């Protein structure tokens, strides 16, 4: 399936503000006015592709997600990067993990770290083994779309491992998520007065 | 040949016990690693200065300001790589370059 990623794949350049300007720049985006492939939430895990970084979003507010599953091979003879959603700390554990047709919880270690109407909208990327966190939580109104609107994104915390681009699963829990791209293209972005982002423009759109 | 320490300190000093650590430094790909807290010196305002900051520096007068941010930027400037606003990694306190 698909559906139209309109405007809102764009996060801040860097760890880094200006004011009030008209400022131009290039990185992996998401492009405007693509498709964006839409999917279910059924009882799954499908497979898809993961392309230098993604827009992720999701229609949610009840913790049906739990994170993202990272790891070369994803048999336990991988560098496997782990997100585990708590209600109390986003964790990372950078170990090795058993894996199956639906590894979940529901109802040689290197690293450790620990921290509808809503969209949790999170972009990942790994530009020269930095691992980063790009995100936006927003309240909005209907379900069953992205809207016609405008989001930015703003970062969290910056990680060094380097380790994945190809592919993944992902986790549930028991008791309809946004995936779409990166890709490089010179924009032109907005600050405001207050130097957030309120409206930019890809370049090579039309 | 595991037989063990003789740590039976009746002996001069060469047979003592010492509380040892080996600092093992090498060098991967990864920087910002562990190292030093640089001494944190003071302020000053209304007199031009120099300044270092974490990361980027230059020279001028620090004064107040009416510009606001948010919970992220370490950096600030008007138009065309001028820099000219810090708030300041300390107090959080906002101010300008002129
Ligand atoms: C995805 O983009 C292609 C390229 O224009 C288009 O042909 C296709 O119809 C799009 N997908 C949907 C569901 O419209
Ligand atoms: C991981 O641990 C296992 C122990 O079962 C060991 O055989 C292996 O050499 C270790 N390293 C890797 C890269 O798998
Ligand atoms: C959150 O942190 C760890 C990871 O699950 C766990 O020990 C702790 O009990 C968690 N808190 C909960 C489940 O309330
Ligand atoms: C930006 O700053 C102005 C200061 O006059 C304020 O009125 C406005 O509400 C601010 N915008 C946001 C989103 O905080």
């Amino acid at each position: 399936a698909y559906t139209n990623s309109f405007t809102r794949g764009v996060y801040y350049p860097d760890k880094v503000f200006r004011s009030s300007v008209l400022h131009s720049t290039q990185d992996l985006f998401l492009p405007f006015f693509s498709n964006v492939t839409w999917f279910h939430a059924i009882h799954d895990n499908p497979v898809l592709p993961f392309n230098d970084g993604v827009y992720f979003a999701s229609t949610e507010k009840s913790n049906i997600i739990r994170g993202w599953i990272f790891g070369t091979t994803l048999d336990s003879k991988t560098q496997s990067l782990l997100i585990v959603n708590n209600a109390t700390n986003v964790v990372i554990k950078v170990c090795e993990f058993q894996f199956c047709n639906d590894p979940f919880l529901g109802v040689n270690c290197t690293f450790e770290y620990v921290s509808f109407k809503n969209l949790r909208e999170f972009v990942f990327k790994n530009i020269d083994g930095y691992f980063k966190i790009y995100s936006k939580h927003t309240p909005i109104n209907l379900v069953r779309d992205l809207p016609q609107g405008f989001s930015a994104l703003e970062p969290l915390v910056d990680l060094p491992i380097g380790i994945n681009i190809t592919r993944f699963q992902t986790l549930l829990a028991l008791h309809a998520y946004y995936v779409g791209y990166l890709q490089p293209r010179t924009f032109l972005l907005k600050y405001n007065e207050n130097g957030t982002i309120t409206d930019a423009v890809d370049c090579a759109l039309d | 040949p595991l037989q063990s320490y003789g740590f039976q300190p009746t002996n001069g000093v060469g047979y003592q016990p010492y509380r040892v650590v080996v600092l093992s430094f090498e060098l991967l790909h990864a920087p910002a690693t562990v190292c030093g807290p640089k001494k944190s010196t003071n302020l000053v305002k209304n007199k031009c200065v120099n300044f270092n900051f974490n990361g980027l520096t230059g020279t001028g007068v620090l004064t107040e300001s009416n510009k606001k941010f948010l919970p992220f930027q370490q950096f600030g400037r008007d138009i065309a790589d001028t820099t000219d606003a810090v708030r300041d990694p300390q107090t959080l306190e906002i101010l300008d370059i002129t």
